[PDB]
């Protein structure tokens, strides 16, 4: 009779899970202890050193001081200019630390949503390769380069009808290459002041410069990037100021290594010639008849359909349609099925979402500018 | 501005300027410019001058 | 025999909710009394859009307003009361006002 | 001095800054309060008051 | 002095040149910092940057931006009044007519 | 069963381990936990950023920097760069997080007087009864169902009409027949002389729909500001495309969510851009045609219902006497 054996060792083991548990928790209590006594820490800013101890300082927010280093902060790369830490009770610096990231920089660097590779759409099938020419050129190596020598690039500029695929274009490269895809659209950067948008720019280059295969997208540059008139509005003296000194810093002084640039807009004719000087404008060509079906198709893989759907009466059916468009295709397609909710999807919806985008297509005019 | 021997009215980069005195030790004729002045947190006595800053 | 004057100039106030605290003062005080008159003007200059900006400044007027939706007619309306609010154009409206 | 030494006897007090509200929250009042312009205080108030007159 | 460069130039480059055979103390800038919100913010730069010039050494200093910057057209009542002012300001106040011994010949393209 | 004795050792010990985590805790917390609310009692601030070479830095309603090499009584994940959060003064390490990333009026938008109205009321609008109902309580309810057949529910409306045949009646509808996110938009509200307002405001309230999925944003004369772009020389202001195609890389460009309820009940559609209606924005563009001939009749005794009327009144010939 080893009753006691085996409900002993119940016992036990879970008086050990719980005791375990809670003991971390204790300890983990203990640490938080500790954590208010590990008292904040004041963020400063050493405006110079004056001796290897004397660091003459000013608090980033509050008056001047001069302190020194807590014991081993590393003099060596602290110079005045890095962000440190300092004490409590003598202000004295106790930890430096890498400078700041502006947080708009996280808002056009983190919000990147992984979606699909390279193939999702259509009409950019010698664009794919063309892209990706320039796209994991220094992406996957430089030492060609060494070989050769040629100075990289900085990026190019697209342009299309809006939305249409040059968001998705963005969006595919973003998905696929996965490495530092700063996604920047610089729609609201001059709230009403004149240095602010350049002031942050400098801090992205200079983010950019930190670490090496930085990359950078930049979309709707409409009001940003723009063209360079005579005095307009204040607004538009700054732009021009912003414009200037982003063209300036193109060139800079020192070559911003392995950083790569997406120019992007729906009209990039907007650009002022002394910034239209960007490789060459690639552009996502409009889907034709095998491309309008490629994307077709792709709209229509997963769906509870059958192998009923008439290819050739869509395509007849289009007078040009990208992806987004044709994913509108099957979508109410689908729909128009949904309505009487129809789970399939026969080409007769294919045909009425056909109707349905003609008569959007109605609320179209005036659908192309060339730039440069 | 200076009133008396090593004694002198300093702007302040805290928020309010003050009379304080110095070392006097300090070469009389170097406190005549708005250069970096150091003095203590509390006490505020100025200790020395430094020409650079900014 | 009634008639209280309380122009919307003066009700642009600088203090969150003493706009809407006067709106129950006088709509109290109105239902004390009867057959009042309240007269609100410079809603040009009050607003009838619901115009939103970031400023984080006239939003008194939101607060006021709703309070005033809330106490002018429908929960103890002004009955015995007139409380007018008019423009000199019915210019900026809303979905709101148009209410019988 | 007709009371030159009560107001020297009212003195046990001296509290209640202007401290203007803002809001409040749930699961217990927590109305959040201005002193004056410094900052915004998610307070918890006196007890000895009414969760409501204020 | 005073260059100015139009499409498939290179007059900054010439610059950077200059500025790797310059060996002294030379301080690059861009004019583009000097507009703000407070009052004499780049105003102020440029003249603690023309003490600062004249302390250390008066041998060389140069800043790069003239467009949209050093801006003739004192005269418009639309934008930028004492913006402008302070800046085409800072410009002439600096200029001094000259110093004629410190940041010896500044130029802009 | 000699073991026996050796096992009911052993489960004392754990009895003397479990008691002692029991001491550990929750003895410990009461003086470690009462000092937490003491912080909280007895007396809100941001984030800046994070490391954790945990080391995170403080700012304060003072606007005020303060690093710690380690946070403490909250998570990082719990946080972000830029992060309100009511913390000890004191100690300088966060409390909690503050979840009130809104605004005034941008919280605001979302609107709860909702009167009721159904499709019997409009009357000649049957068309927009089954459409509205389809595309507009399903994608709020029936979200799977298009997921089943496997396309997309639908992505946008567009509510046009000469005034006299209504499309914020389709919100109102919107409104009482579907209890989702009430959260509206118009036309007037966006003229403004702070430029860069609807940039922050639609970010803030894009978030704030991640966490209120059934977003419906009736957005009446979508138009407004959202317009066909221009083209000059100087002749004409900016702003307007600053918060335009903000709000289209927004919306568009990136974040796939069917959450999306949007839709323009303006009048015309002509001055709307390309850049407005293609796929995603506004799917469906149906109109409001004028009601008929006794459309405009059942209108008409919507109105003459309530009121007491002598029965001795033929919408009929009302209807007809007054054509168009
Ligand atoms: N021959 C060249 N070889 C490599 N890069 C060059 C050459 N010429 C110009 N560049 C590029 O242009 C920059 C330096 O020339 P700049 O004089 O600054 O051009 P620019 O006259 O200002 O024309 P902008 O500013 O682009 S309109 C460097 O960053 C180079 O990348
Ligand atoms: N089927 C209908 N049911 C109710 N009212 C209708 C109908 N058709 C036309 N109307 C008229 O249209 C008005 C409805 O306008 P709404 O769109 O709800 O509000 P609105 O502010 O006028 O927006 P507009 O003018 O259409 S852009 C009512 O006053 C009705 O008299």
């Amino acid at each position: 009779k080893l009753l006691e054996h085996k409900e002993i060792d119940g016992r036990l083991k879970e008086l050990r899970e719980q005791l375990k548990e809670l003991t971390k928790q204790y300890e983990k209590s203990e640490n938080d202890l500790k954590a208010l006594q590990s008292v904040g820490q004041i963020v400063g800013e050493v405006l110079k050193q004056l001796t290897e101890e004397k660091f003459i300082v000013k608090a980033t927010n509050g008056p001047r001081y001069v302190v020194g280093c807590r014991r081993q902060l590393d003099k060596s790369k602290l110079k005045p200019g890095t962000r440190v830490a300092l004490d409590m009770t003598t202000l004295t610096i106790m930890r430096y630390l890498p400078r700041e990231v502006d947080p708009l920089v996280y808002n056009m660097s983190h919000e990147d949503p992984g979606n699909v590779s390279y193939s999702e759409i259509g009409g950019l099938s010698e664009q794919i390769r063309e892209l990706r020419e320039v796209i994991e050129l220094p992406l996957t190596n430089p030492e060609l380069f060494q070989r050769v020598g040629i100075i990289p690039p900085k990026g190019c500029l697209l342009y299309g009808p809006p939305g249409t695929g040059k968001t998705l274009l963005a969006r595919a490269v973003a998905s696929q290459l996965d490495c530092n895809f700063l996604k920047v659209v610089s729609s609201s950067i001059v709230d009403k002041y004149i240095g602010e948008s350049a002031r942050l720019i400098r801090e992205m280059f200079n983010y950019a410069r930190d670490h090496q295969p930085c990359i950078i997208f930049m979309d709707e540059i409409d009001a940003i990037g723009g063209r360079r008139f005579s005095e307009g509005t204040s607004a538009d003296r700054e732009i021009q100021r912003t414009l200037m000194e982003l063209l300036n810093q193109m060139d800079g002084f020192d070559t911003l290594h392995r950083v790569k640039m997406i120019m992007a807009t729906n009209r990039p004719d907007t650009l002022d010639p002394a910034l239209l000087r960007l490789d060459r404008k690639i552009h996502i060509d409009l889907p034709n008849e095998q491309a309008r079906l490629d994307i077709l198709k792709i709209h229509a893989g997963p769906i509870t359909k059958h192998g009923e759907i008439d290819y050739e009466a869509i395509v007849k059916l289009s007078d040009g349609f990208n992806g987004a468009d044709l994913r509108n295709v099957c979508t109410e397609a689908g729909m128009f099925a949904i309505r009487a909710d129809h789970d399939f999807v026969v080409q007769e919806d294919f045909m009425k979402a056909v109707r349905k985008v003609a008569d959007s297509k109605k609320l179209e005019s005036k659908l192309d500018y060339k730039p440069v | 501005e200076a009133v008396d021997q090593n004694t002198a009215i300093v702007g302040s980069t805290t928020g309010s300027n003050y009379y304080v005195r110095i070392l006097s030790t300090i070469d009389r004729e170097l406190l005549k410019p708005n250069a970096s002045v150091a003095l203590h947190k509390h006490s505020n006595a100025l200790v020395d001058v430094l020409p650079p800053e900014a | 025999a009634c008639f209280i004057r309380v122009i919307g100039s003066e009700l642009v106030q600088k203090y969150v909710g003493e706009g809407a605290r006067m709106v129950r003062e006088l709509f109290e005080m109105a239902r004390t009394k009867k057959a009042c008159l309240i007269f609100f003007d410079e809603i040009d200059a009050i607003g009838g859009a619901r115009f939103d900006d970031g400023a984080g400044g006239d939003n008194e007027v939101q607060r006021t307003m709703l309070e005033l939706i809330n106490q002018l007619d429908g929960f103890d309306p002004r009955g015995n009361i007139k409380v007018l609010m008019a423009t000199n154009r019915p210019d900026t409206l809303d979905p709101a006002l148009m209410r019988p | 001095a007709a009371d030159k030494q009560t107001l020297q006897s009212e003195q046990p007090l001296q509290v209640a800054r202007c401290t203007k509200i803002i809001n409040a929250d749930s699961e217990d009042p927590k109305y959040i309060i201005n002193v004056k312009q410094f900052a915004k205080f998610v307070v918890d108030l006196s007890d000895q008051v009414a969760p409501t007159d204020i | 002095v005073l260059m100015y460069g139009p499409p498939g130039c290179g007059k900054t480059m010439l610059a950077k040149a200059v500025a790797h055979h310059t060996t002294a103390a030379f301080i690059r800038v861009v004019g583009s910092e000097f507009v703000q919100k407070y009052l004499g913010e780049g105003p102020r730069m440029v003249r603690d940057v023309f003490r600062l010039a004249k302390e250390n050494a008066p041998a060389i200093i140069f800043i790069d931006e003239i467009d949209a910057i050093a801006t003739k057209r004192f005269d418009a009542q639309t934008g930028a009044d004492r913006e402008v002012q302070r800046i085409l300001l800072e410009l002439l106040n600096q200029m001094d007519g000259f110093d004629q011994n410190v940041n010896v010949k500044v130029i802009m393209a | 069963r000699t073991r026996l004795l050796d096992s009911e050792i052993k489960i004392m010990k754990s009895e003397v381990l479990r008691v002692t985590h029991e001491l550990q805790a929750m003895k410990d917390k009461i003086k470690e936990n009462s000092e937490k609310i003491k912080v909280n009692k007895t007396l809100v601030s941001n984030v800046i950023e994070l490391l954790d070479v945990k080391c995170a830095v403080i700012k304060t309603s003072t606007r005020q920097t303060y690093f710690l090499p380690v946070i403490g009584l909250v998570d990082a994940e719990k946080l972000k760069p830029g992060d309100l959060v009511g913390v000890n003064k004191d100690s300088y390490l966060i409390l909690e997080t503050l979840p009130t990333e809104y605004d005034s009026r941008v919280k605001a938008m979302e609107v709860d007087e909702r009167p009721t109205e159904q499709y019997s009321d409009i009357g000649g609008l049957d068309k927009q009864i089954q459409e509205l109902v389809e595309a507009i309580v399903l994608p709020m309810n029936h979200k799977e169902k298009f997921e089943n057949l496997g396309i997309q529910p639908p992505k946008g409306v567009l509510m046009y009409g000469p005034p006299g045949t209504g499309k914020t009646l389709l919100a109102r509808a919107c409104a009482a027949q579907t209890k989702a996110t009430f959260l509206k938009l118009a036309g007037p509200q966006l003229v403004q002389m702070f430029i860069g307002d609807g940039a922050k405001l639609v970010r803030d309230a894009f978030a704030l729909a991640k966490e209120k999925a059934p977003s419906i944003i009736f957005i009446d004369e979508l138009d407004a500001i959202g317009t066909k772009r221009f083209d000059s020389e100087k002749a004409g202001d900016r702003e307007v495309q600053r918060t335009m195609l903000e709000l289209l890389n927004q919306l568009d460009g990136f974040q796939p969510n069917t959450q999306v309820k949007v839709i323009a009940a303006t009048n015309r559609v002509d001055i709307l851009d390309p850049a407005l209606l293609r796929s995603g924005r506004l799917d469906r563009k149906i109109e409001f045609p004028m009601p008929n001939e006794e459309a405009r009749a059942r209108i008409m005794q919507i109105h003459s219902r309530k009121m007491n009327v002598s029965p001795d009144v033929n919408y009929e010939e009302l209807a007809r006497c007054t054509d168009d």
